[PDB]
């Protein structure tokens, strides 16, 4: 069975760095590119980073390119996310997946049970 | 609406995302793409750009693509129809492990069926790591085949089946299986040759039952209880007894059911006595 | 331009019922399986339902079997979330999505910057 946990969030003053982490198990990692997509609160889902499956191509959204760094230890099955610089338009929740397209989400509606 | 670039394209990256979707015919060489396969399941292309990269590597690749584009399909796989699969040679379990992990928990579609089909159709057999390679995506695969099918793989590829997969087995099925187990597992011994054979004994005869109780053998209820019924039924309560070993109890609690049932009432009413258990049934004086 | 956009929701006595849909556009409807994903706010986002592309399988999260029934209507390219028994905890923003993996993510971590 295939699963993903994040970890390395945290509160953190607009400038300092932080490193989160994605455990993989359950799919031949490497097999895999594998992205990191975060979800502003209010906001929708957003990419901010990728790797290919063989550690040797990285890629970063505008918001991000410069500041932040993509790893992936294929050893430990553990994907990596170094955010430097961090602005406050960094806020989020961060997710990681295996797979990204652009533009397949709606905007959402609201069910309110009172 | 046009036909040509302004700066074209020379190397599949973030940048592919925001052009539109004849900019991408315009500017991607299909060689280039096919060239960089392995890094465009990284790029988040939109799902229709994706067509247009697919388009391109049908272009280039018209008669199937080789083994050198299809390992690094990643998702890609999703956009194939059966006839593209059907132009393929892959020949590496690798590249078809990565191809299964893709739809990993479906219903089999037409395309991995038809993949499948293609793999293992220039083995010439189900050899056997080809069969572990498939009953890991999908475990009802053997009991998925068809009579017909399953007579043509060979023992060799038995070693490969574990009994939890023999659960959707129906008796035909079993039946073309067991003489299979059979020939796979002459090299054992005996306690270890039954612990093999069990899950197959659905399709044994009375000629191998028989020769099974005559060892040590400690067949458990629930195996019993999957056995033939036609077979079950010329066992004399003594080979049942050392058949069934330290189990012989299970048979009051099995009276109704399955094939003892029916075995209780083939017996000397005066047999049943010699199992203490005290079985009603079967024929008097 | 792809675009799908949702509606329904708003007002919600527990128990009652409630119809949700999608509005497709610019893409060839039939060949995406489609799904209802669920974001309760505060608490990470959930997927509830899906249908297959030919409309032959549907999935539904225990949290909701019995519950909800999703349709989707191949003629004019629209997806239905229909939602009976309706409890508390179903309170949430309802997304309509086409992405293949969905729900293919941990709880994430949240990350916030400035105090």
């Amino acid at each position: 069975d295939v699963q993903l946990v994040e970890s390395g969030g945290g509160v953190v003053q607009p400038g300092r760095s932080l490193r989160l982490s994605c455990a993989a198990s359950g799919f031949t990692f490497s097999s895999y590119a594998m992205h990191w997509v975060r979800q502003a609160p209010g906001k929708g889902l957003e990419w901010v980073s990728s790797i290919s499956g063989n550690s040797l191509y990285k890629y970063y959204a505008d918001s991000v390119k410069g500041r932040f760094t993509i790893s992936r230890d294929d050893s430990t099955n553990t994907l990596y996310l170094q955010m430097n610089s961090l602005r406050a338009e960094d806020t989020a929740t961060y997710y990681c997946t295996r797979h990204w397209a652009v533009g397949n989400w709606g905007q959402g509606t609201l069910v309110t049970v009172s | 609406t046009a036909c040509p670039s302004g700066k074209k394209a020379r190397e599949i990256d973030e940048s592919l995302i925001f052009y539109k979707k004849w900019e991408l015919e315009a500017c991607v060489d299909a060689a280039l793409l096919a060239t960089q396969m392995d890094r465009v399941n990284a790029i988040p292309f939109t799902y229709e750009q994706l067509d247009v990269l697919k388009h391109k590597l049908d272009e280039l690749y018209p008669q199937g693509y080789p083994e050198s584009v299809i390992q690094h399909l990643g998702y890609l796989f999703l956009k194939m129809s059966p006839e593209d699969i059907r132009k393929w040679n892959v020949t590496s379990l690798e590249t078809l492990k990565a191809l299964l992990e893709v739809n990993k928990g479906h219903e089999m579609s037409p395309q991995v069926a038809t993949l499948i089909d293609r793999f293992v159709k220039g083995r010439g057999q189900l050899d056997k790591d080809t069969l572990d390679t498939l009953t890991a995506f999908y475990p009802g695969y053997l009991c998925s085949l068809s009579p017909e099918e399953l007579s043509s793989v060979p023992p060799s590829s038995i070693w490969a089946v574990r009994p939890q997969d023999l659960d959707t087995c129906d008796p035909r099925q079993l039946d073309v299986l067991y003489p299979k187990a059979r020939l796979a597992f002459q090299n054992m011994n005996g306690s270890e040759y039954f612990v093999k054979i069990q899950s197959f004994l659905g399709g044994a005869p009375t000629e191998d039952l028989k020769a099974l109780s005559q060892q040590n053998v400690s067949m458990d209820l629930a195996t019993f209880m999957k056995l033939r019924t036609d077979a079950v039924l010329p066992l004399t309560v003594a080979e049942v007894q050392k058949l069934l070993g330290p189990h012989v109890e299970g048979l009051k609690a099995e009276e109704r059911h399955r094939p003892v049932r029916d075995w209780i009432l083939r017996q000397r009413q005066d047999d049943l006595d010699t199992l203490g258990l005290g079985l009603q049934g079967g024929i008097p004086n």
